[PDB]
C-alpha cells in the first residue's frame, strides 16, 4: 500500500501484506477509506494491473472492482500465483500447414505400380471432370479420323495431351 | 568401398577417351564409375549445408507483459489520450463500455476506455531463407581398395572429403595412392527455393513454404530490426476479456511450442542438430579421369595361400561383396578373380574393383564384384588351393537389363536440357555418342556378345545393309537405326 | 443469514443489508468469521446465486470470493439491481428475414478454377436465358452457312459472342 | 357498382353447363356477371381471414433466470451429479477448471464442475400455420340497379356479404327483390400454403417462411406443448461466462423482441384487425344463377323525359356512367336505353344493366353502357324529345379484341389442365362451349351483331355453306371453324 | 450564478469560479437547493451549454447532470478547455483525389477521333496481346469461306471472340 | 525567329484563296507561317490567363460551435418549439429517448428532444471556375526579319505581344515596320474547360475536376451569399452523440485543413499567384495575312561582300540558322541566299527567311533555312565575293515525308469539323485545296520533283488520263483521284 502519486492523482501500491480488506489513509484530501474489492489480488508480481477507484460520495456501488469515499485515486497490485508465474494457460489460435512430399521425386520413372497408375487415374479423373473436351476431342477425330482405327488412336492421343499441357 | 545398403546405387559402365563423364548426384543415393583400366570411384554426397543462411523474418513464441493500464473517462468526454499509447513498445486498443450512473461519473451511457501494457517476449522463432549461392555440398570420393571398414561405413579416413559450391568451379583432389581427380563440377540445378523457408527453434528445425510465413498470424519482426520493440500484427497474442467497466485485463496465449509441434507436423523435418541435411535438388556434376593413376596393375601374380573369413553379404543388388583374407606371401599382387558358369566353360562376370590387390599380409581386403543372372561359380587363387565358391543371383538378364536401361535414362532426364555437349562443334558427335552409350549400352555390352567388337561391327554393317535393303520401310527404319547405333557405339566403346 | 442444513452441509443466505464485511456465525466448531469477496454483489430476490465456501487453513486465498478459517459452507445471496430487477445486457443476433425462399446459392468461389469456367458457366446461362435470341442466332446459321458444318461453326461463335458483349 | 377505380376487371358475360358461374377472384380485382333474360350481378371481396388456427411451434423470447446452482469437484475428486440435472426444467452445462494445491485444493490440474438453472420466460411469440381449411373468404355481391348509394360506395346497403369455409359449402345467399343464389366452391386452384407460418405478437403478425419460421435459434415448445416443462436448444438465452474458479456466473440474454423488430422489419406485414393478406392464390368458385328472375320487368315503360345530372364519366375499361334523372311522371318504370350508330339504324353497343328502374322521379339511376371504341348515340329515352347523346370512346376495336381474348385465355389457362371439366361424357360438348364462351364469347356477343341469336345463327349456317364450298381450303378451315363456333356457342348462350 | 428569463423560464449562467459546489440561492421561488454534478464545466468563454435542471418529487438524482429540488430552471455554462480553446476531435473525413474521368469534351469530333483511337488500341491489343489465334482464324477462314464476305465474317468473328474468350 | 530550340516545331506551308490562313496554338508548340513573297511570321501563346474568375462556391474548412442551445419534452407532449429551428443561422435537429416516471416525465416512453447551435465559418477555402469567355490568351508573334536577341528567348521583343479576349474577336496587332495582321482566334473550339476548377487557400493552389470538387462532403456555401446564414450541408462537422437525457456532445470536428492538404497532395498544383498558367488549350487561329506586308523584300540586289561571323550549330527539328555579317556597301540591300547541288546546276532546299535583308552595317543577320538530307551547297552573295558552304544533315527523306504528314493529319483533324471553311460558298474549292494541301503537300513538294509546276501538272493530266482510259476501275479510281490532286494543288502552290 505504498502511496505516491501520477497525474497529480494518488497511487496507492497494494500486495497480499493488506488483501481483501479496507484500505485507509489520510491525505490532503481528508480521511480516505477505499474498499478493494477486487479478484486477482494475489501477492505482488510483475504484471502490474491498475485501476481508477472512481470518487464516489453515497451511491449505490457496482460494475466496479475498487471504489474510495473521499476522491477518486490509483490502485496497482499483481497478478501471478503464489509460486511464480507468467499467468493462467490457454490453448488458441487456429493454424494448420500443408503436408508434405518427400523420398518420393517428381518425374515418370522406377516402373513402380502406383507411379505407371497415376497417370492414367489422372487421364480418367481429367476426363470425369472435362466431358466436353472428351466430347470435342471426340467430335474433332470423328472429322479428321477416316478410318475407325485412326479414329480411336487419335481420340487417345487427344485425351492424353489435353493434361500434359496444364 | 563404403557404399552398401544404399539402395540407390547407380552404376557407369564404362568410359571414352573424353572421359567427360557427367555423374547424377542425389540424397540418399551413390554412384560408381567404372573406367577400363582405370582405378574405379564411388561418389556420394554425404552432406548439404546453406552456411551463414539470411534472416527473413523473426517470430513471437511466449510473451511476458507488464505495465498494463485501464484508463477511461465519462460518455461525452472523448477517450483519453495516453502517454503510454503513444509508443510502438507497447499493444494497445480502445473499447466502448456503458458505464452506469453508480459507476464513478454518473451520467449513465456509452463511453470510451483504453486498455494496454508493455509485450516483450522471450522464446521467438527463427526465420531464415536459403539462396542458390549459400548452396555448399560437400562430395565424398573414394576408391575401390576394397579396405575393411567400408561396409556401411560413411566419414571413414580412407577417402576424400571436398567442399564444393557453385561459386567455385575448379579445384584438384588427391586420392591417396590412387593421384588425383578434379573437381570441374556444376552444381546447376537446384529444384526451386523462392517458396521454401526454414525456420529453427532452439535446438531443432523445419523447413516450410514461404506461404506459411506470409499467412500465420503470429507477431512479427522484420529482419533488420535489432531492439525487439517493433513488432507488426502484435494484437494476435492478446486476447482480451470481454470489458467490464472500467476493468479490462489483459491476457495472452500460452505456450505455443506444443501447438507448433503439432500444427507443424506432416512439413519436412529437418535434424539441424547434425547440421541442415537439405534433402533438395540433384547434383550434374561433370568429371575426368584422364590423369587420375592406378597403383597395382603392374604388381605379379598372387601364387600363395587363399582363404575366406566371410561369405557374400547380399546386397539390394545382389552384388557379391566378399571379405577374403589371403595369408599367403609375395603381397602386394594380384588376385586371380574368375565368375565361371556351371560347366565352366567361358566366363561372363563383370569384376568391379579392377585390379583386385592385397597390399599387405595379414589383412583381410572386401573385392567387390557383379557376377552373371542364374546359378554360377566364383574361382578365386589358383590350383594347389584353388577356391571355389558356388552362387546363385536371383535377377532375370531381361529384367535387370530394363531396368539397368531405366536408371540410365533417368539419369539422362535429369542429366538433359541444356546439359550434354550440344554446343561443343565437333564434340556434338562424341556427346550424342556417350549418350546412346549411357541409355543402350547396357543392351550393347551385356546382351549383343559382350563383346569382341571386330565381329559385332562386321555384324552391324550387315544388319544395317539388310534394313537399308528390306522389303518393308517400317523394318528399314526400325533396323538401320539399331545398326548405325551398333556402329557408332562401338566405336565409342573401343575407346 | 440463516443458517441452515442444505444437503447436509452449512447453508447461508446473505443480503444486501450488510456488505463488504466479514460474517459472523456460530456453528457445531466453535465461532466462524466468514470472507465474502463476491464484488457483483446485490440484494436478495428470486435470481439467487449460491455457492459452496471452500475451506482454508493458512494458505493465500487465490482466485476465489469466499473462504472461512475453520470450515466449508454454503452462500448464496441475490443480484438484482436496485430497482429490484433480474440481470440486464444485449444484445444477440437474429438472421435478417426477408421474401422468397433462397435455395440456389451456397458455397465460397475457388479464383482460378471458377474462373477458368466462367465462360464454361456464363455461356451456358446467357443460352437458357434468351431463347429468343437462341432462335434468330440459329435462323441467321441457317441462312449464312451453305453446308451443315459451317452453320454449326456460326452458330457456335455467334452463341460465344452474345455473353462476351453484355 | 364498386369497381370504378379499380384496375383489373372482367366483364364475364354467360352461364356454363350447370348454370354456375365460374367466378375467378383475386385480392384487388373485379368480377362482373352478365347474361340476357339475367340481370347483372358484381362479384367482389373485401376480407379474407383465418380463424382457429393451429400453434406449429411456441417461442418465448424473454427468458427469467433463477434458482442457479454451481458446484465443482478438484480433480481425480470425481464428477458431481445434481438431482437439479435429472429435471429437464433447468438448463445445464458440465466445465473444466484449474485447481492447485494452494489454491484451496489438493494438487495442479483440471477439475470439473456442474452448474445449472431454471429457465422461465415471460413474453413469448405465437407462430402459427394455415392450413387450406381453415380460411375463411369474405365474398359480397352486389346488384346494377344504379342505386346512388350503389356506384363506388364501400359501406351501402345494396350490397350483401358472405363468408365462405368449406365445412358449408353448399350455402344460399339472398340478394334483395333477385331472390336467392347459391355459394359452393373450394378456391385451393391457389400458391401452396405450406410454404408460410404467420409469426404475431401482442398485436403485429409477420408472415415468413417455415424453414426460417424454425431456424431462429431460441426455445422451442411443440404445439401440444403448453407445460412449459420442455425447452429445446434452451442454452443461447443463458450465457454462461467464461469458467471461474467455482463460479459461473449465469448471464441471461436481454429480450430479443427489440432485435425482432429490428430485423422482423422488411418483411411481410401484418395487422390481425384487417385479417390475413394472403393476396397470393386466385380462388375459382362455382355460384348457380337459376334461382334468380328479372325484378321490376313488370313495371312499364314510361313515355316522359330524361335528364343528365352528372356528365358522360370515364373509367379504366372503356366504359361510360350516364345518372339520368326522369323530371317527369309516372315512375316507377323501365328504362328505354338504346344504341345507334351513325345511320341511326343499327344496336351495336354493348349494355351493361339490363332493363334499369327508376325508384322514384327525382332520383336519377347510375345506367352503364360499353359502347365500342368509335362514334355512336347513346339514345336516352324515346321520340318526341329523345336525346341521342352523341359519344366518341377513344381505342381500337381490334384493342379490346386481343385485350379481352387474351385476358380470358390466360383466365382459361391458370384455371387450365386439371381445371376445367373434361371427363365427363356428353358435358365434353358443354365444356368445350364453355371454353370458347370463356374465350371466344367475346367475339360472338360484342363485334358479332350484338346480338339478336336467330338472325345470326342463319347468318352463321350460311356462312359453314359458304366455307364449306369454298375455293380454298385453307379458307375452308378457317371459316367453317369459326361458323360452327357461332352457331354452338349461340345455342350455348342462349342457356 | 447570474439568472435572467428567457422563454417564461429562469436561465442559470455558472462559471468555473463556483465549480464542485453546489448550486445554492435565494429567490422568490422559494428556497431552491440545487446540484450540478457533470465534470464538462469549463471556463467562462463563447462556447455556451445549455440544460434544464428538473424538479424533484421524490425520486433519488440520475438521468441528469444537473438536478434541482425547487423549480425547475435552466443552468447553461462553459466547455471550451482551459486554454481557451474549443472542443474538437481528430477525426477527419476525405477522399482520394488522384485519378477521375468519365466522359467530358466536345461532342463530335472527339467521338470520332476518340472512336478511331480507342477502336484502333483495343483491336490492336487484341491482336497483339493474343496474336497467334490472329493468324490461325485468318487462315482457317481463307481456306473455308467461300466467299470473300463469308471469309470476312469467319476471321473477324473469330478476333473478336478469341481474346475476349483467352 | 523566336523558336529555335523548342521541342514542337511546327510548320505550315500552305495559304488560302482569300488567304485565310488557320493555325492550331498549344502550350510550348510554335508555329512557323510561310508564304509567297509575303513576310514570314513565327507565332505561340506565351502565357495562358484566367482573369475575371466566376466564385462558384466556398467550403467552410474549420468551424466554431456556440450558443447552442437545446431543449425536451415529455411523450406525448410533441418537438418543443425554439426560435432557432427557424432560423438557418442555427443548424440544428430533434430526436427522441426514453424518458418517464424515473426522471420527471410521467410514463417511459420516448419523449422529444430538439438540439439546435449556432455554426460559426472562421475559415474559407475558395472555388474559382474558369469559363471559356474568361480565358485571357497572350500570344506572342514575331517575324523572321533579321533580328538576334529571340533565339532560344522568352522576352526578346522585336515583334508584339497580345492579350485575346474571346469577347473581342476581331484585333489588329500592329508588327512594327510590317504593318499589321488580323487577329481572328478562338478558344471556343478548343477542348471545353467546363470541368477545370481551382481551389484557393490563402494564397497557394490546386487544379482538380468539377465533379470531385462539389462531391465534397464538406459544408457547402453558394457563391451569391455572403453572410453564410444561409448554410447548405449542415451535418458535415457538427456529429452529435447518441443524446441521452437532453445534452449530447455536440462538437465540430478538428479543422479539416491538414486532412484535406494531405489528401489533395498529389493534385496538379498550380502556383497562381503568377497568374492563371492553365497548360491546356487549343487555340483556333484564324487570320487574313493579305494586310501585312515585307517593307524590305523589293529592295535592291546586294552586290558588296559578306562574311560570316559564326558557325553553324544544329537545332531541334534541324534548321540552318546563321548569323552573317556584311563588309561591304549598299545597305540597305535585298542578300543572295540560295541552297545549290554540288554542282551548281539545280536547287534543292528551301529558305524561310523570304527575301532576307540587312538594313544596318556591322550587325550579325540571322538566316534561316531547312535543306532536305543530303550533301548541298548554300551558295551566298555574287563573284567577287562568292561563298559556298557545304552542308550535312542526317536522317532519311521518308521518315519527314510520314512525320510532316501525319503531323498535318493530326492538325486538321484537331482543326477539323467547325474549323476548315465548308459553309463559304465560292471558296469552298480554295477550302478543301487548304486540307489537302495539309494533309499531301509533304508529298506533292519534296517526292514529286520539287517543283516545276507547268511540267508537273502536264505530267498529272497525263496519269489523269491513263487512269481513266484504264484496264482496271480500281486503279482508275486510285490514280484519277491523285491526278486531281496533283493538278488542282498544282493551280493551288503557284498561289
Amino acid at each position: 500500500f505504498h502511496l505516491t502519486t501520477r497525474n497529480g492523482e494518488p497511487h496507492m501500491i497494494v500486495s497480499r501484506q493488506e488483501k481483501g480488506k479496507s484500505l485507509l489513509f489520510k491525505t490532503e484530501d481528508g480521511v480516505n477509506m477505499c474498499t478493494l474489492m477486487a479478484m486477482d489480488l494475489g501477492e505482488l508480481c510483475e504484471d502490474t494491473i491498475t485501476y481508477k477507484c472512481p470518487f464516489l460520495k453515497q451511491n449505490e456501488p457496482e460494475d466496479i472492482d475498487c471504489w474510495c469515499n473521499s476522491t477518486s485515486t490509483w490502485v496497482t497490485y499483481g497478478t501471478c500465483t503464489t509460486t511464480g508465474e507468467h499467468r493462467r494457460e490457454k490453448r488458441s489460435v487456429a493454424l494448420v500447414p500443408h503436408v508434405g512430399m518427400g523420398l518420393e521425386t517428381r518425374t515418370e520413372t522406377w516402373m513402380s505400380s502406383e507411379g505407371a497408375w497415376k497417370h492414367a487415374q489422372r487421364i480418367e479423373t481429367w476426363i470425369l471432370r472435362h466431358p466436353g473436351f472428351t466430347i470435342m476431342a471426340a467430335i474433332l477425330a470423328y472429322t479428321i479420323g477416316t478410318t475407325h482405327f485412326q479414329r480411336a488412336l487419335i481420340f487417345i492421343l487427344l485425351t492424353a495431351v489435353a493434361p500434359s499441357m496444364t | 568401398m563404403r557404399c552398401i545398403g544404399i539402395s540407390n546405387r547407380d552404376f557407369v559402365e564404362g568410359v571414352s577417351g573424353g572421359s567427360w563423364v557427367d555423374i547424377v548426384l542425389e540424397h540418399g543415393s551413390c554412384v560408381t564409375t567404372m573406367a577400363k583400366n582405370k582405378p574405379t570411384l564411388d561418389f556420394e554426397l554425404i552432406k548439404t549445408e546453406a552456411k551463414q543462411p539470411a534472416t527473413l523474418r523473426k517470430y513471437c513464441i511466449e510473451a511476458k507483459l507488464t505495465n498494463t493500464t485501464t484508463d477511461s473517462r465519462c460518455p461525452t468526454q472523448g477517450e483519453p489520450s495516453l502517454n503510454e499509447e503513444q509508443d510502438k513498445r507497447f499493444v494497445c486498443k480502445h473499447s466502448m463500455v456503458d458505464r452506469g450512473w453508480g459507476n464513478g461519473c454518473g451520467l449513465f451511457g456509452k463511453g470510451g476506455i483504453v486498455t494496454c501494457a508493455m509485450f516483450t517476449c522471450k522464446k521467438n522463432m527463427k526465420g531464415k531463407v536459403v539462396q542458390p549461392e549459400n548452396l555448399e555440398y560437400t562430395i565424398v570420393i573414394t576408391p575401390h581398395s576394397g579396405e575393411e571398414h567400408a561396409v556401411g561405413n560413411d566419414t571413414g579416413k580412407h577417402g576424400k572429403e571436398i567442399k564444393i559450391t557453385p561459386q567455385s568451379s575448379i579445384t584438384e583432389a588427391e586420392l591417396t595412392g590412387y593421384g588425383t581427380v578434379t573437381m570441374e563440377c556444376s552444381p546447376r540445378t537446384g529444384l526451386d527455393f523462392n517458396e521454401m523457408v526454414l525456420l529453427q527453434m532452439e535446438n531443432k528445425a523445419w523447413l516450410v513454404h514461404r506461404q506459411w510465413f506470409l499467412d500465420l498470424p503470429l507477431p512479427w519482426l522484420p529482419g533488420a530490426d535489432t531492439q525487439g520493440s517493433n513488432w507488426i500484427q502484435k494484437e494476435t497474442l492478446v486476447t482480451f476479456k470481454n470489458p467490464h467497466a472500467k476493468k479490462q485485463d489483459v491476457v495472452v496465449l500460452g505456450s505455443q511450442e506444443g501447438a507448433m509441434h503439432t500444427a507443424l507436423t506432416g512439413a519436412t523435418e529437418i535434424q539441424m542438430s547434425s547440421g541442415n541435411l537439405l534433402f533438395t535438388g540433384h547434383l550434374k556434376c561433370r568429371l575426368r579421369m584422364d590423369k587420375l593413376q592406378l597403383k597395382g596393375m603392374s604388381y605379379s601374380m598372387c601364387t600363395g595361400k587363399f582363404k575366406v573369413v566371410k561369405e557374400i553379404a547380399e546386397t539390394q543388388h545382389g552384388t557379391i561383396v566378399i571379405r577374403v583374407q589371403y595369408e599367403g606371401d609375395g603381397s602386394p599382387c594380384k588376385i586371380p578373380f574368375e565368375i565361371m558358369d556351371l560347366e565352366k566353360r567361358h566366363v561372363l562376370g563383370r569384376l568391379i574393383t579392377v585390379n583386385p590387390i592385397v597390399t599387405e599380409k595379414d589383412s583381410p581386403v572386401n573385392i567387390e564384384a557383379e557376377p552373371p543372372f542364374g546359378d554360377s561359380y566364383i574361382i578365386i587363387g589358383v590350383e594347389p588351393g584353388q577356391l571355389k565358391l558356388n552362387w546363385f543371383k536371383k535377377g532375370s538378364s531381361i529384367g535387370q537389363m530394363i531396368e539397368t536401361t531405366m536408371r540410365g535414362a533417368k539419369r539422362m532426364a535429369i542429366l538433359g536440357d541444356t546439359a550434354w555437349d550440344f554446343g561443343s562443334l565437333g564434340g556434338v558427335f562424341t556427346s550424342i555418342g556417350k549418350a546412346l552409350h549411357q541409355v543402350f549400352g547396357a543392351i550393347y555390352g551385356a546382351a549383343f556378345s559382350g563383346v569382341s567388337w571386330i565381329m559385332k561391327i562386321l555384324i552391324g554393317v550387315i544388319i544395317t545393309w539388310i534394313g537399308m535393303n528390306s522389303r518393308s520401310t517400317s523394318l528399314s527404319v526400325s533396323l538401320v537405326l539399331v545398326g548405325v547405333v551398333t556402329l557408332y557405339l562401338g566405336v565409342m566403346v573401343q575407346a
